[PDB]
């Protein structure tokens, strides 16, 4: 993963990413494809990848491909933000709250 | 997958009656409208009911026949709670003053 | 769930809201505060045809509201877990 971006990733793909971290924290974007507040909070989330740059910033299409790992990651609001620590999602933001993802990222980081 | 036009011209037409019927407008930002269209279309195309676009759903068939979250929502048909931005009460900072929407308007903003 | 379970027990039972709350769908009333009005659970749904499902409201409550001019305007809210409390 570059780090400073967000990437794309799928069922397939998100663990071993999330495995490979080590001690960065994961922030997961679970969108849709016509969710409307997800485009609306998309390019602020990017500017969050690109301030947090010791953070590795991810972004999954809850789809149908990708509905094991959104059924497994838990997601029904979207959308939702999971921050992952030590392999492990620790903290949820739930709908397209900027201020709520902020201070979470800042809780997580404490 | 892109909607059908058909069902696009549906889900407009519903949004500009509904939006008068029940007070609301669409957001200041009119692709931010389009975008929930296009998911309520593409979700009756595929499921044959437009289930909320900003919502995950497990068994699609089953959350159809009972249908809480079926446009207009259970929220907002009581509450007016639109969290997907589509109906905004006049109150809320990003309600324009709009309650229609053409089709050219739903393909510019959507084109990318 | 054991959830799911103690939640449909409570059909029938009379509760009171809890919590400050706006309606707009009861007919020729605009808009109805809810908080402090008492009503009974109609159903519980969080399973179709035997699967589970999402609606994040899953108490359909029952109310009856006298209107000036009217008499009983008889309605439905769907209502989650802290927004009421069991009356006995
Ligand atoms: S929140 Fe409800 S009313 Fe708004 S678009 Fe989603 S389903 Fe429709
Ligand atoms: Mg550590």
């Amino acid at each position: 993963v570059t780090v400073g971006q967000v990437t794309e990733v799928d069922k397939d793909t998100f663990w071993p990413i999330v495995k490979a971290a080590g001690d960065k924290i994961v922030v997961l974007d679970m969108y849709t494809q016509w969710c409307g507040p997800s485009k609306v909070i998309a390019p602020k989330y990017k500017e969050l990848s690109e301030k947090y740059q010791d953070m590795v910033f991810l972004k999954l299409d809850c789809n149908q491909d990708n509905k094991p790992l959104a059924k497994e990651l838990g997601i029904r609001v979207v959308p939702t933000f999971k921050i992952l620590k030590d392999n492990k999602v620790v903290k949820e933001v739930t709908g397209a709250k900027y201020e709520d993802l902020l201070a979470a990222i800042e809780a997580a980081r404490s | 997958t892109e909607p059908s036009e058909k069902s696009v011209e549906i889900m407009r037409k519903f949004s500009e009656q509904y939006a008068r019927r029940s007070g609301t407008y669409f957001c200041v930002d009119k692709g931010v409208t389009s975008v929930v269209i296009k998911g309520l279309a593409e979700h009756k195309d595929s499921y044959g009911a437009p289930l909320c676009p900003c919502r995950h759903y497990d068994d699609k068939a089953a959350e159809v026949g009972q249908g809480f979250w079926n446009c207009p929502c259970v929220p907002m048909r009581e509450r007016k709670e639109c969290h997907c931005m589509l109906f905004l009460t006049p109150d809320n900072d990003f309600a324009g003053k709009d309650q229609t929407i053409t089709s050219d308007e739903i393909k510019e903003t959507t084109a990318n | 769930t054991e959830e799911d379970e103690k939640a449909k027990e409570k059909i029938g039972a009379r509760v009171r809201v809890t919590v400050p709350l706006k309606v707009y769908h009861v007919v020729r009333v605009p808009e109805v505060e809810l908080m402090g009005m008492e009503g009974f659970i109609k159903d519980y749904v969080v399973l179709w045809k035997g699967k589970k499902i999402s609606a994040n409201l899953p108490f359909k409550v029952q109310f009856v509201k006298e209107i000036e001019g009217r008499g009983p305007v008889k309605f439905f809210t769907h209502l989650k877990e802290d927004e009421f409390e069991l009356i006995d």
